């Protein structure tokens, strides 16, 4: 056959990864091919392949046979457009051999990763893959050393999204640890770095895949993920919907849009959404919802960590990320796995100048031996020392209270705060009135009037707002508006900082 | 209205036009009974409901021309965002 024929039957062959029975094999788990994933996630006919003949070069254990040589050898990659934004793609196929990382796989990933450091460009990895070839043995582990590097090269100048949608264990776990966000599937996507067999041998532990990895597990307890999807095609449309959120690089500022919200839209349902007495709770997300365009809000670990919110809106058109305590859950008392939460995704939003608008109300951080064990002075400093580093806008706005040092962790004007407002039930105090008047008053028998003229003078935002602690007190209807009008000014804010190759944040 | 036909009409616009958000509310019923055959006719009793909706109330149940319709609205909102997600500024 000529060099054409020989051509037209590589590209065929590439098109069905590792075979039609496979490709039978993979639909009836209800997942998709590679390709039909990539086909979905791009926008039509906007797909460039990249590296389509690649073939793995092993020679042991009979690995060179022709009927063990696939051209691009699991793994698709390129570049393609989302909503007319460049984007760069990897897709992990795992019908052939069962989606194990071998040196061409790996090769064809850091290539990718460079062209999109090179333009300044996110990248996009579809995650289904067994694990390290073991047929290449050490080579298979280079190649994943040399996509770890190139995740911390990237971390911070070019957005990194992973989504888990098959089998994902042992070193190639670690990957998508490193990025930016991670998605799953429901019932067909895990992590974990051994399986449950190796587990029950060591540990004498019964447990499923889906108990030890599953996507609930992830989403829910290990706060590892960050969303979990129904489906393949439901988890690649808000994927796209996530991304459109995003700007391309770190040399960008936030993406703005067309936007149909008027800025100066009045919100009066917020007039009475705060109780007047401080043991009822309310919903910050009712709050979040009014207040941003559209009330449309993606949140981010949704089902972990519930007392703090985090995620993802648009005021004016500007994309924005929202911090909120929550207390509706645990009295909206910070704790270890809300402060990891919140401040990780304070860094990301900082690192990429996404300007950040704060929800305060919290009386303090959870008590118990558990949470001192667990080393609650170093979590919850890692929240404090994330605001206190940003430096994109940061606009926060005190519903209730905000007591001790919480007030201070939570984007506090002292931690170089741009603008800091009180609604008329917000309360900035050491503590609470009473323990306040049982400390400086105790050993006074007269405590009923001390703590009348205690709460009078301390029980309300006036003790802020007279030493200029909070720019000044809102009526809650006008609060879209206000932070519209800010978001507008700090645009250009610049900060300058002593220089050095990085700070020591605690871990 | 200077008529009977004239204030169901403005009704009909009225409970069309009315937003209410946060709990459920009896306007798809009362639309309903307004554009009602029986009850344009004056054909009522205090049985109206009853014998109009033995079963129950389904809602409104439309025409092909009202589904179509429907239809058209529905893909044409849905092309309406998608594109406006394609309209960022210059970069
Ligand atoms: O039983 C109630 C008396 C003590 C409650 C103090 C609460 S617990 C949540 C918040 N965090 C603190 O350190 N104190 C308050």
């Amino acid at each position: 056959t000529s060099v054409n024929e020989r051509i037209e039957n590589k590209r065929r062959t590439a098109l069905l990864g590792g075979g039609q029975r496979r490709i039978d094999a993979q639909h009836k788990r209800g997942k998709l091919t590679a390709r039909e994933r990539i086909s979905l996630l791009l926008d039509p006919g906007s797909f460039v392949e990249s590296d389509m003949f690649v073939e793995h070069r092993c020679a042991d254990f009979g690995m060179a046979a022709d009927k063990n040589k696939f051209p691009g050898d699991s793994v698709v990659t390129g570049r393609g457009r989302i909503n007319g934004r460049l984007v760069y793609v990897f897709s992990q196929d795992f019908t052939v051999f069962g989606g194990s990382l071998s040196g061409a796989h790996a090769q064809k990933i850091c290539k990718i990763m460079d062209q999109a450091i090179t333009v300044g460009a996110p990248v996009i990895g579809l995650n289904d893959s067994g694990g390290a070839r073991i047929q290449e043995g050490v080579e298979s582990l280079a190649g994943y050393a040399d996509i770890f590097l190139r995740n911390v090269t990237a971390s911070g100048v070019i957005p990194q999204i992973s989504l888990i949608m098959g089998p994902c264990a042992g070193g190639a776990v670690y990957s998508p640890a490193l990025t930016d966000f991670t998605f799953m599937v429901k019932d067909t996507s895990y992590l974990f770095i051994t399986g449950p067999d190796v587990v029950k041998s060591v540990t004498n532990e019964d447990v499923t895949q889906e108990e030890l990895g599953g996507a609930k597990t992830h989403t829910t307890m290990s706060g590892v993920a960050h969303r979990a999807f129904e489906n393949d095609v439901d988890a690649l449309c808000n994927l796209r919907d996530f991304f459109n959120y995003l700007p391309l690089s770190s040399q960008d500022p936030a993406p703005v849009r067309e936007c149909h919200d008027p800025s100066d839209r009045l919100v009066p349902e917020l007039d009475t959404i705060v109780p007047l007495e401080s043991t009822k709770a309310y919903n910050m997300v009712d709050i979040i919802h009014s207040v941003v365009d559209e009330r449309e809000f993606f949140e981010i670990m949704p089902n972990y960590a519930k007392n703090i919110i985090v995620g993802f809106a648009r005021m004016n058109g500007r994309t924005v990320g929202i911090v909120g305590n929550q207390p509706k859950v645990a009295s909206g008392c910070l704790d270890i796995n809300s402060s990891v939460k919140g401040a990780r995704f304070v860094r990301f939003c900082d690192a990429f100048n996404i300007p950040l608008i704060t929800f305060v109300d919290v009386p303090g951080f959870l008590p118990g031996t558990a949470q001192e064990y667990g080393g609650i002075i170093r979590h919850g400093a890692k929240l404090l020392y994330a605001f206190a580093e940003a430096t994109v806008p940061k606009v926060t706005v005190i519903t209730r209270k905000a007591y001790g040092g919480a007030y201070d962790v939570m984007s506090s004007k002292h931690l170089c705060g741009d603008t800091n407002y009180a609604w008329p039930t917000a309360e900035i105090a050491v503590m609470g009135a009473k323990g306040a008047v049982e400390i400086i008053f105790k050993g006074h028998e007269n405590v009923e009037a001390a703590q009348a003229e205690y709460i009078e003078k301390f029980a309300n935002p006036f003790p802020a707002a007279v030493r200029g602690f909070v720019d000044d007190i809102i009526q809650p209807s006008s609060t879209r508006a206000r932070i519209c009008c800010d978001l507008d000014v700090l645009a250009s804010k610049k900060v300058q900082r002593p220089w050095r190759k990085h700070a020591n944040i605690p871990l | 209205g200077s008529d009977r036909t004239e204030a169901l009409k403005r009704m009909a616009d009225a409970l069309d036009n009315y937003v209410i958000r946060g709990v459920t509310h009896n306007i798809a019923l009362l639309r309903e009974v307004i554009i009602n055959s029986r009850f344009v006719k004056g054909d009522i009793s205090t049985k109206f409901l009853s014998d109009v909706y033995p079963d129950g109330f389904k809602g409104h149940m439309l025409t092909k021309s009202e589904k179509n319709q429907l239809l058209a609205i529905a893909s044409s909102l849905f092309v309406a965002f998608q594109l406006r997600a394609q309209h960022f500024q210059e970069n």
